[PDB]
Formats: structure tokens, C-alpha cells, sequence
């Protein structure tokens, strides 16, 4: 993110971080067990961090979860990022402790 | 950590909208955050997109940010969120440069699937 601010800790709850050694990617929680993300996201080893802030410390929210399914978009295109859209699904359902 | 709901409707030009990610925070070079940013932007209209990308935009995609440049997504935070009233508009996809004049961040436009996101989690 250029020119933008640094977030309120936890204030954007649904913000994911996918891992694979590294920060690659985010993406977006949308129900306890399945995340949405861009098809130019997909590794065949994907590891999910919730509740993350600074992803380099660990801070006392993070829910490290696996992805047990990577389902990119049929019709996504790797020349013209057409159809741009990934589902994870989490192998197993998120703690969801914000109300 | 809580979900954020899938969009009842398309986007729509001038609504402001929130991006966040751990992607690169400059233009030139690069210095990779340790904490999450964020970033208020407007989506652009159909047409301010197309000609920043001629025949480059699809009905799948459109464009949130800047014409001006100066703040934007960039590499790292591919396939975060842009989210305006509670629903997620965009997935952080592709742009030329970040930041860079007339160069607008283009987004996946989640309103198109919502159909295929609800088909694939009950088949899974
Ligand atoms: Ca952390």
C-alpha cells in the first residue's frame, strides 16, 4: 500500500496474510472456513494468517490455519488476469472472535 | 477476525472504499511493511478505466484509487480486500506501476461471482 496510513491493530478483521515461508499475498475471510483471494495467488502450499497486525512479531491474536483446498477460477487467465479470483478453505474453521 | 459479507450489488463509481494489505509501501525501490496498511479510494468510473487500460478491462475487473497517483496497492498485496459498507467490492489484482499517474489500481469485481463463491463452497 502506497501513500496509505497503518491500520488500527485488528480494526480490519477479515484481512488475511498467505504464508508460504513468506508473505506472499492477502485475502479476505468470508465465512469461518473459507477465504477469498486473487487466482495469481495460487501455490500449491498456502498457509492462512488471521488475525494478524504486524506480521512479523507474534502479537497474541494470530490464528495460523492451513489451506486444505485451493480452488482458483476455471476460466482464469494467466496472460490477461481475467477472472482474477481464488476460494481457500480452511481445514479447519476460523475462531471468529470479533462481534 | 470476523468475515465480511459478499456484495449485493456491482461498484459504483465515487463510493469510498477501503484497501489494506502488507504490500510495498513506496514508488521506487522497495520497503515492505511489518504492519497492516491502509488506504481510502474511491472507485473510478467504467470509462476513466478503460482509458487508463484501453481493451485491457474486462467486465470481470474495475478501478479504484487515484488518476493522480501518489497512493495505491502494489506488489504484496495481491489478493487483499477493498471493502465499502460491509461488503467486499475487489479483490486486489493488477495495475501498471503503483502510484504512478494515470495508472490506477485494477480490482477483481467480487460482485460477479457471488454465484460461483456460493456453487464451490456447497459442492466442497
Ligand atoms: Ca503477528
Amino acid at each position: 500500500i502506497v501513500g496509505g496510513y497503518i491500520c488500527e491493530e485488528n480494526s480490519v478483521p477479515y484481512q488475511v496474510s498467505l504464508n508460504s515461508g513468506y508473505h506472499f499475498c492477502g485475502g479476505s475471510l468470508i465465512s469461518e472456513q473459507w477465504v477469498v483471494s486473487a487466482g495469481h495467488c495460487y501455490k500449491s502450499r498456502i498457509q492462512v494468517r488471521l488475525g494478524e497486525h504486524n506480521i512479523e512479531v507474534l502479537e497474541g491474536n494470530e490464528q495460523f490455519i492451513n489451506a486444505a483446498k485451493i480452488i482458483r477460477h476455471p476460466k482464469y487467465n494467466s496472460r490477461t488476469l481475467d477472472n482474477d479470483i481464488l476460494l481457500i478453505k480452511l481445514s479447519s474453521p476460523a475462531v471468529i472472535n470479533s462481534r | 477476525v470476523s468475515a465480511i459479507s459478499l456484495p449485493t450489488a456491482p461498484p459504483a463509481a465515487g463510493t469510498e472504499s477501503l484497501i489494506s494489505g502488507w504490500g510495498n509501501t513506496l514508488s521506487s525501490g522497495a520497503d515492505y511493511p511489518d504492519e497492516l496498511q491502509c488506504l481510502d479510494a474511491p472507485v473510478l468510473s467504467q470509462a476513466e478505466c478503460e482509458a487508463s487500460y484501453p481493451g485491457k478491462i474486462t467486465n470481470n475487473m474495475f478501478c479504484v484509487g487515484f488518476l493522480e497517483g501518489g497512493k495505491d496497492s502494489c506488489q504484496g498485496d495481491s489478493g487483499g480486500p477493498v471493502v465499502s459498507n460491509g461488503e467486499l467490492q475487489g479483490i486486489v489484482s493488477w495495475g501498471y506501476g503503483c502510484a504512478q499517474k494515470n495508472r490506477p489500481g485494477v480490482y477483481t469485481k467480487v460482485y460477479n461471482y457471488v454465484d460461483w463463491i456460493k456453487d464451490t463452497i456447497a459442492a466442497n
